[PDB]
Parts: C-alpha cells; structure tokens; sequence
C-alpha cells in the first residue's frame, strides 16, 4: 500500500494558528483546517496540519521547525462526548463522533498539553424516517452514505504548494558586540536587516557575523525549504513565484454503503365506518406519512415522539400510511352503513344518509317541497270547487241546498 | 496515451526520467506544469516508486 | 377476427372477456396487468452540491505594496489590506511598523464529495406509458410487454395485440424535477445562471464531470485580525444543505392516484387512473366449431349467497342440461356483476356453481353460459367488515344500492302527488261543467 | 203615469240608497231575508240596522248578501221564478222581456241607478238591475235572476258598462 502513501510522503506537516489552545491562543501543531460531516452514522473527516500514518498508527507533527511523532492512541478528540479515531492518512483523520458545536483534538507529549478547539458544527445524520442519536442494535438495512474507510484514488484532489519563508527569532543571536545568524544543520537561510542602508543577503550553512546592526530586532532571519510541500492554507505565507507545483488526492471520500435502521413498534389498528384509528407508541421519534389514493391526495406528514391516537378517514377510493421504516399499508373501505335498507322508514333514511349525506338531504327536501305544493294546490282547488258549487245556491232568497250538494260539499 | 514534460522533451507519463527518492527537489518542478494535463495521475503514480 | 375491448388501468385485478364469433365456440380472454409504468422524457440541465470555499495563501510584502491579480475563478473575491503586522510562530514576519501589505483571496469550488452526494435538476415532458400484461387467449399464457401508443403491436402464435392510447394524459411529474438520494422532488429550481445564494442552485454545474461551474454564494472578504495570518471571509450558508433541511416529503409520498415513484429510470408505477383500450387480431386457427363443444339447453339460475362486497361476495348456481361434457366460457355482458370463473367445466347433466361480485342490493343481470343467456335474480345483504385491504373488484352504478322499499317510498309519495293533483283537476272540471250546465236554462 | 207611482209605493220603505259623500250611486234590495248589494257600488248604507252587519261576498255573481233579522223578514219584497215573455214594470216605466233578455228603450240610463229590482203586474221581483249595454236603439240589461231548480243565473251581454 505504498503506492498511495508515498504521495503524502512527499509533503510535510506544519504549524498554524488556533483559537483555543488550552491557554489563550497560540500556534498549534494540530490546527484543524476543516471538519466535513456528511456521513450518516457519525463518521467525520477532519483535516489538520499534522499528518497521519507516517509507520502504522502514528501522527507526525511539526514542532518549531523540527518534526516529531507520537503513537495515535495518545491523541484524543471530542465534540460534546468523546470520539473514537478510526484511522488517518496524510493530513486527514477519520473519526466517529456524536454531535456538538466544536471539536477539541488534544494530546500530551511531555507534561505540556497541546490542544486546538475550532467552532465547527458536527452533526449526526440518521437514515430513514425514524430519528435516532445512536444506531440501534438491530433492524433492517437501507442504503446509506458514509465516508469510506479505505484510502483509494478517486475524483477529489487538494493542492499542495511550496512553503513560504518561515521566520526565526531563535536563529538570530549576539556576539560580544555584534549580531550573528546561525542557520541549522545543512540549511540555507536569507537574512534581511534595516539598520544602516538596506540589506538582503542569503547564506548556505554559513554562520555569518554582521559588523553593523548592533541589536537583535534590527534583523529578521527567515528559513528556506525546497524539497517539501505544504497545503494551500490561509494560515501560511506564500512563496514568490506563482507555481502551485501539484496536487494530491484525498482519502476517505463518501461512498455508498448499507446501514441498519431501527424499526418502530407496530400500530394497533381499529376500524370504523369509513375510518381507521391508529394507536402509536414510538420508542424514539418517528415520522408518520399518510395519503389518500384518489385525485386529491390530502397527504399528511408528522414527526411523532410521544404516544398518540390518530383518527383518519378512509373512503372507497383508498388510503395509505407509512409508519417508520415499515412498508406502506393500504386500506380500502366498503359499504357498511348504520341502518337497515329493507324497511322501517326511519332506518332507510339513516342508512342512505350515512351512505350519501348530501343527496339524501337534497332528495328529501325536494320531495317534501313537491308533496307540499301538490297537497296545497289540491286543497286550493277543492275550496275553489266548493265555493263554485255553493255560490249560486246561497244568493237565492229561499236559502235551500239540494240533497247531493249538501253532504258532498259539507253545506249546512 | 499521455505525454508529460520536464523540458521541451516529451516522454510517456508512466516512465519518468527522475524519481522522488532519487532527486526530491526536481520532482516538484516536474509536477509543476503537468497539472493541466490528463496524465497527471499516471505521472504521480510513476513518480511514487521506482 | 377483430376484437376491441376496454380494460381499466389498475394492476393486479384480473380482466375477463370473451370473443363471440357467431358460428364458432366462444373463446375466453383473461388479461391481468402486472405492472404499469409512466416514463417521461427527462433532460438533465445542471447538478448541485455543497460548496467548498478555497482560500489562497496570504501574500505578504514588508514595506511595499501588493497588487491584485484576477484569476477568473468562480465567485472569486480579491482585496488587499494595508498596515497589517503579521506574526509567525518564530517571531514577527516584518520589521516595519506601517506600509506592510497583504492580499486576501478566496473563491468557490465544488466539494470533494460531489460524485456521491449531489442532486440533479431535470425537465419533464411527453411521458410514454409502458405495461406488463399477463395474457390468456384461449387457455394459453404469455407474459407480454406492450407500448400503449397507437402503434407497436405484439405477435405471439398469430395473435396480434395493440394497447390503445390512455384516456388521460395526466402525469405526476411537473415541468421541473429534482432527483436527490434516490428520491424525486417536484421542485422549481432556478435556471443555469439564475442561482441565488442561500437557496437551491447557489452552485451549478452542467455535469458531475464538468469543468465550468457557476457560483453566486455572496462571498465577502473581511479584514484579518491585528497580529495574525488568516483569510477571513463571510458568506451565505449552503443552499443544498438548506434545501435538505427544508424538504417537503418526496413524490413517492405526495403523489395522487397511488403512484409509486421509482428512481433509476425516472418513472411512476401502478398509478390507477384512466382506462386502457385494447384490440385483438385473432387467427381463425384458434377457434372451434360449436358442435365439437358442449351446447346446452334449459338452463336456470338461482342465487345462493349474495353480499355486495368488494371481493366475490356472491355465489350462484346454474342448473343446466347440456349435450356433451367439456368446458365452456361464462361471462356477464353487463356491468352489474363480475364473474370469478370465466370457464366452467360441464358434464352431460348437473349443476354449475359460479362466483360473482356485485354492488347491487337487488341484482338482476343476464348471464351468458356457453352460448345461451339466463337471468339471475336475487337480493344482496351488506357486509360486516368496515375496512378491507384489497381494492374493489367491480364497477359501481347509479341507483345501484336503492332498495325496493326505497323505490316504494319514492313512488307512492312522488306519483301519488300527481294522482292527487290530476283528480283535483278532474274534480274542478266536473264542478265547472255542472255549474255552467245548470246556468244554461235561464 | 200610475206605474211609477206604484213603484214608489212598493219600493218606499224596502229600498235604501247607498251614500258616498252625499252622492247616491246605488240601491240595495231586501228580499227573502237577504240584503243584496253589488260590488262596484261602494259607500255607506243609509239604514242604521243594515249597515252594522257583515256581508258575505260573491265576486263571480257580483253580489254581497247578508242575513236580515226575524223582526224585518215580513217587510221584504216578494220573489218568484215563473215568468212569461212580454212587459214588466221598472222604476223608469216599462221593460221588455224577450228571448230571456231584458231590454230598455233609450233616453234613460246613467251612473247611479244600479240595484233597482224589476217588478211585475202582481208585485214580485223577477230580476235585479246591475248593468246595461247600448244596443242600437234599445239597450240590453246585465242582470241576475232565478230558475225552477234554485240556481242564481247571471245574464251578461257583450261589452257592458257597470252603472
């Protein structure tokens, strides 16, 4: 597996600025660049300044120009509760973390504790329609997307450039009355001082004494790096010349996996006339998605977390609920109205009213109106004919009524 | 096939003239101009090991 | 022989019909649709993902003045800051007090996770319904995939079947479609260039393996802190993450007619709307003369069980007296009942029990047995189960559930009023004629 | 000559005019214990007893009728149904009864003489004058009468004018 590790064998670690580094702010060797957390079951992929895996499980950090290392099992990090490092490759660590507001990666080399806290949100993303914080002991397996544990060449690349001129106060020094620049072993440097005129000079492994500039602060001593890379970071000065010099592919990309999702307790389903009731006892919070199987779906979507009772309406056109990670159960209504359709006319009205509510009211209203108009009109014509019978017989001064027209028209 | 460069001389990107463990300072200059090149991946893989 | 019928678009439920060429034996056709699809023409426009702000390293010059260079990167912001006094780990970086100059540079590029986690903005038009049929033409079965357009027949054993066009051009897909994470969302995304920050489309890209990406993410460079080297920026949080937080449920949860929105070709399956007409071209070699088949006389029907249920809630007995022993087809040509059987094997003498399903409370339908027609008449009773788990195996009618009591209370109160008003008219006419008749003498 | 005097002697106490702000527009009839009075003549009854009653209406036969009390039923007109053709007595002279039709010669007839009963040579009311229509030289009457069966027949010619 050297074929994909030697690319990060040609870079370096570096130091960069952190905000919270266990007392105030400082330059920390474990400065966190980015925390991408889009895998599902809690897998995050940090990018730091120190490198990893360079030897089996170790981390390789800069320390004031010189490069050290510790075993990886003395590095710890935590978001809100502690995390567990899985592996690392180059600048990138892979961890497993709960959710939190920040990340503090820390170790302790001597009795001197190194830390770095950055305010980057870590989020835990569940799979499925049922929202958990720690994945269950058992369930069913759905398609999920987590960061792949291996380190293979894929589409993504990050770019590493030349390092800038790192300055060094320790490199400048004093003679009896002089200023001496002592580069480290086998190392070139460039020196810039501004005490007399203007001086830009370069040394190559030569401890040079300057006769003028009789203060330490008059001179700035930089350091030269030529065979190494650093990441294109905003926390490092850039070198002269616009050469980017190359790029490397990242480990731990996101891939397609399989994750065990929990399974809700089954509901208790009670039926009514054109109705289905649901008694729901979730363990953890659980979405309930229902819709009708007709032209207007009237869908409903609700995150249920406590015990609930959800009375729905089911017509003869269908109904469908999804509860948790369970499949959709479909229900269909059939014609059971309250009443007897075969007699006792106060029962057939209630049967055809619970069957068809609007049409029964409309039909009984128009039939009662037709019957009312017919009875009123027939009574009107009866009174008209009784007046027309008895009008000629009452205007006569004899005032008599014959035998047939008396009783048949109630004349008396 | 892809032809990478180090000067005005084309060579196949699977057979580099130099390696990192032989000359470390010049492989970065070799990977300088070869970024806008479809065979940067093969050039880096060939510059990984000898 | 040309034969055209009309099957309702609903998978799972069987459909029976028989061909009646006159001088030959009736041939049963049973067609059960397994799966009904709806594939729209789908045209990719752009893809989107999370962004990744790339921050260039700060170029610092001591007692000088840097200059801004354009690079034409996506959403590329450049600003130069003067009077900065930077610190490294090993002391100060400059020696001057003022006149130091630093360039901050930032730009927006695609995430490293784009090949696995991204969404795709599509466009939909011109769906083509495609169906899986399980066809039984004269006790011979085949599984058949047919296109419902006005062409494209299928040919097996000389039988030719052309699924007619759907009665409805309805689709659950709107003009614009977003496919993300296997599910399909009916979203109205901005066009390639109209991407606004904070919402869906702030990063656009023509393909996943493209090279030219639009970015409008509202990026602003701020001033670095006094005594430090960093590039500070401030921009709007990701439109893709915000879309993921504010999703409506997908189209497999909100689409009407019970559509099942599937992924890999974008399609909707088993969506019960409309009706699919059919057409047959049957060779004469599959038919049979009548005299080689059981021709029957004196058949009578009585109803044993009658429940107007969604399943086959009726049982009827046909007492017959045929001429030979064999099978023949049974079919109800009306829409009152739907037979389960579609083929009843007969002896020379006996009874035949068939299973139907109806919605009439008082059924009266004209059943066809082998080449004759009987009349089954009974009364159905309501079921007791309120909710079932299978759909309705028949077709409802108007005045289907009206009882003979309800017809009596309609008729005796609706025509009886007319009887009362016409005897009022006859009484008024007789009174007018009598009173005018007694007036004539004077 | 003497016919108008006989009409004034028979219709003296039994005929009461209808007043309307001092104008005489109609005449009621007290016969058979019944008070006949038309619709179109509107006003107050000059008699105090007949005014404080309630008259049942008949708009088709154009008659209001009431019940005369028992202390006045003897002082009423007489009525009969047996009538031949020929001549009869009327307040302005004579009236001809031909083909079941009452005809009056012209010169007389205005607005106000509605409700005058038609008498005979014995003293019985045979018709009640309600309206009239001008026919050539000899006008026709629109009246009411009775018959042998007992049905009040209203005879009305074409295009009559109410008086």
């Amino acid at each position: 597996t050297e074929e994909l590790f030697n690319e990060y064998k040609l870079t370096r670690p570096y130091m960069a600025r952190c905000i919270r580094c266990a007392v105030g702010s400082c330059h920390s060797p474990i400065a966190i660049e980015a925390v991408k957390s889009d895998g599902h079951d809690g897998y995050v992929r940090l990018q730091t300044s120190s490198q990893y895996g360079l030897k089996g499980r170790t981390m390789r950090y800069d320390m004031h120009g010189t490069i050290k290392e510790i075993p990886l099992h003395q590095v710890s990090l935590y978001t809100s509760r502690p995390c567990h490092i899985v592996d690392g490759h180059g600048y990138f660590l892979l961890a497993r973390c709960p959710a939190g507001d920040s990340i503090t990666m820390e170790f302790k080399k001597d009795s001197v504790r190194h830390s770095c806290s950055v305010p980057y949100e870590v989020k835990f993303n569940p799979v499925g329609r049922e929202l958990y914080t720690h994945p269950p002991e058992h369930g069913v397996e759905q398609a999920c997307q987590v960061y792949a544990h291996d380190a293979q060449n894929r589409g993504a690349y990050v770019e590493m450039h030349l390092p800038g001129s790192e300055v060094d106060s320790s490199l400048v020094s004093l003679s009896g009355s002089s200023v001496t620049v002592t580069p480290p072993d086998g190392t070139s440097a460039l020196v810039e001082c501004e005490c007399g005129g203007t001086k830009i000079s370069e040394t190559i492994n030569k401890t040079k004494q300057f006769s003028q500039c009789t203060k330490k602060e008059q001179c700035r001593a930089y350091r030269l790096q030529n065979d190494k890379w650093v990441y294109n970071s905003d926390k490092l000065p850039k070198a002269a010349g616009a050469t980017l010099k190359g790029k490397l592919h990242v480990p731990f990309l996101l891939a397609d996996g399989k994750c065990t999702v929990p399974l809700a307790p089954e509901p208790m389903i009670t039926f009514g006339f054109r109705s289905v009731s649901l008694k729901l006892h979730p363990k953890n919070p659980t979405y309930l998605i229902t819709r009708q199987l007709a032209d207007e779906p009237h869908y409903t979507h609700e995150l249920i977390s406590e015990p609930a009772v959800r009375n729905f309406t089911v017509t003869e056109k269908g109904w469908e609920f999804v509860w948790g990670n369970h499949p959709p159960k479909r229900f269909w209504a059939q014609e059971t109205a309250p009443g007897n359709p075969h007699g006792l006319p106060h029962e057939v009205i209630t049967h055809y009213y619970h069957r068809y509510p609007m049409s029964t009211i409309l039909g009984l209203s128009i039939c009662a109106a037709i019957a009312t108009v017919s009875v009123a009109a027939s009574t009107w014509l009866f009174c008209r004919s009784r007046v027309a019978c008895l009008t000629p017989y009452r205007l006569t001064p004899n005032a008599r009524i014959p035998f047939c027209l008396a009783v048949l028209c109630c004349a008396r | 096939t892809t032809m990478c460069l180090l000067a005005n001389v084309t060579f196949p990107c699977a057979q580099p003239p130099i390696c990192y463990d032989r000359k470390p300072a010049e492989t970065l200059a070799m990977l300088s101009v070869n970024v806008d090149n479809p065979g940067y991946d093969e050039l880096l893989e060939a510059a990984v090991k000898c | 022989y040309e034969h055209a019928t009309t099957m309702p678009s609903q998978a799972g439920i069987s459909y029976n019909t028989i061909v009646n060429r006159a001088g030959y034996a009736p041939l049963p056709i049973s067609i059960t649709p397994t799966k009904i699809k709806l594939i729209p023409t789908v045209n990719l426009e752009y893809v989107t993902c999370h962004y990744k702000t790339g921050m260039d390293s700060p170029a610092i010059k001591c007692c000088g003045s840097q200059e801004c260079t354009p690079t034409y990167r996506p959403d590329e912001q450049c600003k130069v800051f003067t009077g900065v006094y930077p610190f490294m780990w090993g002391g100060a970086y400059c020696f001057c007090d003022t006149e130091n100059t630093q360039v901050s540079k930032a730009y927006v590029m695609k995430s490293d996770d784009c090949l696995a986690d991204h969404a795709e903005a599509y466009k939909a038009h011109t769906a083509s319904v495609q169906a899986f049929l399980n066809i039984t033409v004269g006790e011979h079965s085949i599984v058949t995939t047919v296109y419902v357009n006005g062409e494209t027949p299928v040919n097996f054993n000389g039988v030719k079947i052309t699924a007619g066009p759907l009665s409805t051009a309805w689709t659950p897909f709107d003009r614009k479609i977003v496919q993300y994470a296997g599910e399909i969302y009916n979203y109205d995304f901005p066009e390639y260039g109209a991407g606004q920050p904070g919402a869906f489309g702030d990063i656009q890209s023509r393909t996943v393996s493209s090279s030219d990406l639009y970015a409008n993410t509202n990026l602003v460079l701020q001033r670095p802190k006094a005594g430090a080297i960093h590039v500070p920026y401030t921009q709007a949080p990701s439109g893709f993450e915000q879309w993921k937080k504010d999703k409506a449920p997908s189209l497999k949860f909100t689409a009407p007619f019970g559509c099942e929105i599937y992924t890999n070709p974008i399609r909707a399956e088993n969506c019960a709307v409309g009706s699919i007409p059919l057409a047959f071209d049957i060779p004469d070699a599959l038919f049979t003369r009548v005299s080689e088949t059981p021709t029957l006389s004196a058949a009578e029907c009585t109803l044993n069980e009658c429940v107007y249920s969604s399943d086959f809630g009726g049982i009827a007995t046909v007492k017959y007296s045929a001429s030979k022993s064999g099978k023949c087809a049974v079919h109800v040509p009306s829409g009152t009942a739907t037979l389960k059987e579609a083929a009843v094997e007969l002896t020379e003498q006996g009874s035949a029990t068939i299973h139907f399903s109806t919605a009439n409370i008082h059924p009266e339908f004209r059943l066809q047995i082998c080449t004759s027609y009987v009349t089954c008449k009974g009364d159905c009773h309501p079921p007791k189960d309120h909710i079932v788990t299978h759909p309705q195996y028949h077709a409802q009618t108007f005045t289907a559930a009206v009882s003979k009591t309800a017809w009596t209370w309609l008729t005796s109160l609706l025509g009886g009023s007319a009887v009362i008003i016409i005897i009022g008219l006859v009484l008024a006419t007789i009174v007018a004629m009598y009173v005018l008749t007694n007036q004539k003498h004077n | 000559g003497k016919r108008q005097r006989m009409v004034m002697k028979l219709e003296s106490d039994k005929t009461f005019p209808i007043m309307l702000e001092g104008k005489i527009n109609g005449y009621a009839c007290v016969v058979g214990g019944k008070l006949f009075r038309p619709m179109h003549v509107e006003g107050k009854i000059d008699n105090d007893v007949l005014a404080a009653l309630k008259t049942k209406k008949a708009s088709k036969y154009d008659l209001e009728y009431a019940d005369v009390p028992q202390n006045m039923r003897a002082d009423t007109f007489k009525y009969t149904h047996e009538k031949p053709q020929g001549y009869y007595s009327w307040h302005h002279g004579a009236v001809q009864y031909e083909n079941g039709r009452f005809t009056v010669p012209k010169g007389v007839g205005a607005k106000g003489d509605s409700g005058r009963p038609i008498l005979d040579n014995q003293g019985r009311v045979v018709a009640i004058v309600l309206g009239g229509v001008n026919e050539g030289s000899r006008t026709a009457l629109s009246v009411v009468m009775w018959n042998e069966k007992g049905v009040t027949v209203k005879y009305t010619p074409e295009n009559c004018e109410q008086w």
